[PDB]
RNA sequence: UAUAGGGGCGAAAGACUAAUCGAACCAUCUAGUAGCUGGUUCCCUCCGAAGUUUCCCUCAGGAUAGCUGGCGCUCUCGCCCACGCAGUUUUAUCCGGUAAAGCGAAUGAUUAGAGGUCUUGGGGCCGAAACGAUCUCAACCUAUUCUCAAACUUUAAAUGGGUAAGAAGCCCGGCUCGCUGGCGUGGAGCCGGGGUGGAAUGCGAGUGCCUAGUGGGCCACUUUUGGUAAGCAGAACUGGC
RNA sequence: AAAUGGAUGGCGCUGGAGCGUCGGGCCCAUACCCGGCCGUCGCCGGCCUACGCCGCGACGAGUAGGAGGGCCGCUGCGGU
RNA sequence: CUGUUUAAUUAAAACAAAGCAUCGCGAAGGCCCGCGGCGGGUGUUGACGCGAUGUGAUUUCUGCCCAGUGCUCUGAAUGUCAAAGUGAAGAAAUUCAAUGAAGCGCGGGUAAACGGCGGGAGUAACUAUGACUCUCUUAAGGUAGCCAAAUGCCUCGUCAU
RNA sequence: GGGGAGUUUGACUGGGGCGGUACACCUGUCAAACGGUAACGCAGGUGUCCUAAGGCGAGCUCAGGGAGGACAGAAACCUCCCGUGGAGCAGAAGGGCAAAAGCUCGCUUGAUCUUGAUUUUCAGUACGAAUACAGACCGUGAAAGCGGGGCCUCACGAUCCUUCUGACCUUUUGGGUUUUAAGCAGGAGGUGUCAGAAAAGUUACCACAGGGAUAACUGGCUUGUGGCGGCCAAGCGUUCAUAGCGACGUCGCUUUUUGAUCCUUCGAUGUCGGCUCUUCCUAUCAUUGUGAAGCAGAAUUCGCCAAGCGUUGGAUUGUUC
RNA sequence: GUCUACGGCCAUACCACCCUGAACGCGCCCGAUCUCGUCUGAUCUCGGAAGCUAAGCAGGGUCGGGCCUGGUUAGUACUUGGAUGGGAGACCGCCUGGGAAUACCGGGUGCUGUAGGCU
């Protein structure tokens, strides 16, 4: 297999596998939440986020391993069943390898040199979220610790960032408590929905 | 022996050099493609006018000039 | 080497808009459609009798000829080296007037009408256009109220 | 392709759609004296040898069909040739096919 | 002494045939042809490129167009106003589907949770078995949720493309039509008299003929295709060699 | 960590002759401004070889190539 | 084996050799020369001769295939078939028709003529391999011999010296 | 009838050949919101089919889903409802279409004649295709109207020669008749290398004019591959992550391998290996001085300053190995 | 303030549900002998006028769903031109100009062209 550092860089358009591909070799991660995923809103109050600060590609092999490596150092830290992890960067950018004479010159050097997909990975921006692991209000350092693992195992350059947000929901913390007393947002597993004031009196009926 | 296809390279140049202006605009352009039709009807209008114009014209032009 | 064809590349430009499918208005039809008047061209995709050229896509040309379906239209298209004035028999169904003419009669006639009142009262009005001059010296007024402070933001990620 | 037997078209000699019979197109046999033929064989004639090439490399599988349609009215025999695009299988006189059909196979 | 050049001779190496033999020597056709190398002679002055479109058994070439030069010719300024033009801006005017963004909007991919279960399939329970009843999973539906599309898109930039900014125009009257037709209706053509100051800036324009060279290019900011990448190969605008 | 000895250009430089932010001076291009001279072009001026004699203004590089001048040069012929 | 071979890069395993086979010819012939002649060589020759090929001391062996490509032979039973000749139509040019020499096509023979000589499945009282057997194919499926050879890619094959 | 004579051995091409047609014509992207824009760039196609799958007019609405009805079951047929195109329109795709361009029904060949102009690649040349007209004869509906092929984007072919069609035509040479021939206009017989020659192979016996526009050496740009290191630390190491290794990931150097491109070299840079000989490099095998071990001694393993000094004799192989 | 017939814009005017409709008009509706066509007078066609606004239709309502418009997103993502600007690169900042969209919120939901009948 070839390096990473031969496809670290974001030189092509998307190549995604759809009916033009009609090849390709399966992705490397399936599962991308590791902890426990019913949990309810209120269970982890902070979030942690792995922020790239270089726009690349990240493979879905690293993206694999980073996992793994952070799954393994949280359920030692904070033990199982305690928080919930969530890679948010799927990989579907089909990187294509052009094998080279399979060692003698009777082949053909580069004519039609097209070649065939190698594998996936996932284009990333600057400033966006790479990974998210929410936990209780005193693993703070933990999920610190663990994202830190992860920097070194994922390429590039990616820094780490405490949101202000509660948990995976677009909402503030500081105004999610008052919020979610009175008849404004209804937990539903691990997200909240949010009931917006123009609907039929009925929905407004059935609560309260 | 592979050399180069096609490029517009160096083209812009040499239409500028010369000038890429405007065709010439004259009164009168043409009256080909125009409907056969009207065509035709457009030659028996002019070769039947001078039957009754140089004398109905005349006469107007003489009332118009006595009135200015 | 690149597929030259009569309709290659009009994929978005020959489509009828999103919400606008379905037989043509029949407005477009009513309208009239003199020799020498100033017409644009937009081509249409519900019918494809007399559809131009995809070259003469939003192209502005006056009109030489008229017939029952269609119109003829002198178009000024711009070969490698020089312009061309082409003739192109067009059906009615994808041109439609161009307003930039009706301005300008607005205009002609705005300027002939203020001459002609003018003329009488012997003021000298100045009916030529000009560009935007720059504006002149005004008095900005407070009110007492002192100018708002401005501060840039503290960078927050 | 199928085509009908007899067809009302245009005749040129009279100007006027008579009812025209449609056949097959022959392509007669070249006669001797032909003032081609006659000079390909005083050209052939001699030490020379092949002096008109032979054609080679056929690639065109069939040929255009074309149809000689006579005006069946008297005193008139106006004869045409009309031309159609290219096919592989021509039929000249047949049944009309006809929708939900017996083909059961 | 016999065999003399597409011939002789050859225990065969296509070896020998007067230092030359997979076709000898001598003279002539012959100054054979070459899209291929090399060369091509005095000065000064002025103007001064192309490696690009199309076609060809075309790819080391030619024809055509384009770039260039020469010869002119037709007019215009030079004693409150010009004809005309522009790799530009200003005002009106449409044209488009890129950048960006979206999929709790169409299509195609896509992670997880929450509720409802009409039905389907796999388990456990009351018990002769039973859509008689019950717990759970898969499946379906609903409202949300994470991430994408050069060959997806609601919406949609900047840049950019065309037109117009007058006397070749407008108002008025009258004739012609074999065009059309309720109508002296409509539309074209012609004639007659009256009224130029119509966005800014800059500039003298128009046109005819003949025509050499070129028809291997390269590099750079930016946008991009193949490639891991290349002082690699291939494109768009502009500039340079 | 790379094979001849050797490359901020070298010598060398550490309160700088290094890095970052700057100030006032200074150095010179065939570039700019002023002036002389040569040529081209345009506008011309005069009843002084008119194919000559003047005046003003703006411009001058250049391969392949295209034009004009030569009171540059070699040979022979008709006049002088 | 002796012999010959590329004068001026090869001396040989190459060529030649006796031997072993095959083919054509009884002279108005076989194989060839020749622009020409009933001209010339074999031929001052006659099947123990001439002309054309393959293999290459002696011994023993000379396997199977005529399907294809070549060679050869046969019957106007039999298809195709040129000039010339015959009949008919037409004023004639011309057209049509009947018959049709070799050759081709059909059939037989010939491989010491050129050449070729496959591929699956089940079966031994340790098991496998495999005595033995069924089947497609075309004309027949490598017999007697010999070998990692001057012939074997894997290969510096395996065993013994 | 290669015994002999003449001639040909297509083109593109990351050297040439093989492979493929990017050689003729289309759809989407490439293509950077006008048009145009390349590669042996991607994803696909075409050399046909239709007397209807053309034209007109009328009627109806499709794919799918929901709830029911004797055999009937996931799918047979009937009825109701939802049903903006989720079906179909001959075939590869794009666009377009709902009392429709879709299905059915009834008449029909306008898929027929004729002269021009125009659009598309464009040199604004031709062919092909297509647009709007005009002049006659017809189809269709009552009519307005539509139709001179397929809803649109491709589905096809110069000169010469041959054949056919038409004039109650022209010439057949001193003048008449006839056969024949030539002549005008348009249809066909083909140039798929598709703007169109009639064409097999080898030369290691080779020759000529040239090319570094173009391979086999070296050097040069990158290091995929090869080799050599670093970081994270899940684990091995009896216990114990880092005495010694260290997966899943990831970051670097090298031209001692190979490969990619063809920049200098084609009027020649003598292209493998071995022998002899000099110098340099260090990523150190040993030797000098050292640190750490799962270093009791000895023997070992991992590094540090370190190229001063050595790193051999043979069997078989041309061998590098 | 309204409807009918013919129409322009073609959801500000479509979808689901719930209320009101006086006098004309639209329609529901009653019947197959003639015109006409199917299995069926259901649909299309010639005969109406016994009842009705039950339905269509016209208005109103839904903290309605869609559609248009306006804020927020946001001078934010992008982009014309420039630098001997930064960084090893990926990329980023600055100067001169233009300037997007989804979430979130608020407001509306038919206007008219010709002929005609009513209060
Ligand atoms: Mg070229
Ligand atoms: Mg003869
Ligand atoms: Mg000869
Ligand atoms: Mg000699
Ligand atoms: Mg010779
Ligand atoms: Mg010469
Ligand atoms: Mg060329
Ligand atoms: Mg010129
Ligand atoms: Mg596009
Ligand atoms: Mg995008
Ligand atoms: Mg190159
Ligand atoms: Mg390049
Ligand atoms: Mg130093
Ligand atoms: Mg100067
Ligand atoms: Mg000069
Ligand atoms: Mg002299
Ligand atoms: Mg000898
Ligand atoms: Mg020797
Ligand atoms: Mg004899
Ligand atoms: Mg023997
Ligand atoms: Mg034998
Ligand atoms: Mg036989
Ligand atoms: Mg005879
Ligand atoms: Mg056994
Ligand atoms: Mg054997
Ligand atoms: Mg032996
Ligand atoms: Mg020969
Ligand atoms: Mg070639
Ligand atoms: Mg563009
Ligand atoms: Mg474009
Ligand atoms: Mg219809
Ligand atoms: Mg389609
Ligand atoms: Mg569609
Ligand atoms: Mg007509
Ligand atoms: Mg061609
Ligand atoms: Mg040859
Ligand atoms: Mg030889
Ligand atoms: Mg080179
Ligand atoms: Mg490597
Ligand atoms: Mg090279
Ligand atoms: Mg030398
Ligand atoms: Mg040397
Ligand atoms: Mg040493
Ligand atoms: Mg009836
Ligand atoms: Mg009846
Ligand atoms: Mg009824
Ligand atoms: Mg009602
Ligand atoms: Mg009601
Ligand atoms: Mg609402
Ligand atoms: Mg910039
Ligand atoms: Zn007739």
């Amino acid at each position: 297999r070839r390096p990473a550092r031969c496809y670290r860089y974001c030189k092509n358009k998307p190549y995604p596998k759809s009916r033009f591909c009609r090849g390709v070799p399966d992705a490397k991660i399936r599962i991308f939440d590791l902890g426990r995923k019913k949990a309810k809103v209120d269970e982890f109050p902070l979030c942690g986020h792995m922020v790239s600060d270089e726009y690349e590609q990240l493979s879905s092999e690293a993206l694999e391993a980073a996992r793994i490596c952070a799954n393994k150092y949280m359920v030692k830290s904070c033990g199982k069943d305690g928080f919930h992890i969530r890679v948010r960067l799927h990989p579907f950018h089909v990187i294509r390898i052009n094998k080279m004479l399979s060692a003698d010159r009777l082949q053909t050097g580069m004519r039609g040199a097209f070649g065939k997909p190698q594998g996936t990975v996932a284009r990333v921006h600057i400033g966006q979220v790479i990974m998210s692991i929410r936990t209780k209000l005193q693993n703070k350092e933990h999920v610190i610790e663990a994202l830190r693992r992860a920097k070194f195992k994922f390429p590039g350059r990616q820094k780490i960032h405490i949101s202000k947000k509660w948990g995976f929901t677009k909402f503030n913390a500081d105004e999610f408590e008052d919020m979610v007393a009175e008849k404004r947002l209804i937990p539903d597993g691990c997200g909240v929905k949010y009931i917006p004031n123009r609907g039929p009196l009925d929905k407004w009926r059935a609560l309260h | 022996a592979k050399s180069k296809n096609h490029t517009t390279h160096n083209q812009s140049r040499k239409w500028h050099r010369n000038g890429i202006k405007k065709p010439r605009s004259q009164r009168y352009e043409s009256l080909k493609g125009v409907d056969p039709k009207f065509l035709r009807n457009m030659r028996f209008a002019k070769k039947h006018n001078k039957k009754g114009l140089k004398k109905m014209q005349a006469n107007n032009a003489k009332a118009v000039s006595a009135r200015a | 080497t690149n597929t030259k064809g009569k309709r290659r590349g009009t994929r978005y430009m020959f489509s009828r808009p999103f919400r606008k499918h379905g037989v043509v208005p029949l407005a477009t039809y009513m309208r009239i459609y003199k020799k020498g008047d100033i017409v644009d061209i937009k081509g249409m995709g519900t019918v494809q009798k007399g559809m131009p050229h995809k070259c003469y896509h939003g192209k502005t040309g006056r009109v030489y000829n008229v017939t029952q379906h269609a119109v003829g239209i002198i178009v000024n298209k711009q070969v490698k080296g020089k312009i061309l004035a082409k003739r192109i028999n067009v059906r009615i169904e994808h041109i439609k007037h161009s307003k930039s003419r009706d301005s300008f009669l607005k205009r002609v006639k705005e300027n002939d009408q203020k001459k002609k009142e003018a003329k009488e009262k012997g003021t000298w009005v100045q009916l030529k256009r000009h560009a935007a001059p720059p504006r002149e010296a005004h008095f900005v007024r407070t009110n007492g109220k002192e100018p708002e402070l401005l501060e840039p933001i503290p960078y927050e990620f | 392709v199928n085509v009908p037997k007899t067809r009302r078209t245009f005749c040129k000699k009279c100007g006027k759609h008579q009812p025209h019979k449609v056949t097959q197109y022959k392509k007669g046999k070249d006669s001797l004296y032909a003032q081609g033929k006659r000079r390909y064989d005083r050209k052939q004639s001699g030490y020379g040898g092949q002096t008109k090439p032979i054609f080679r490399k056929k690639a065109k599988t069939t040929k255009k069909i074309v149809l000689r349609l006579e005006c069946v009215e008297p005193n008139c025999r106006s004869k045409r040739m009309l031309a159609i695009k290219r096919c592989k299988h021509f039929e000249l006189g047949g049944d009309k096919k006809r929708k939900g059909q017996v083909i059961q196979f």
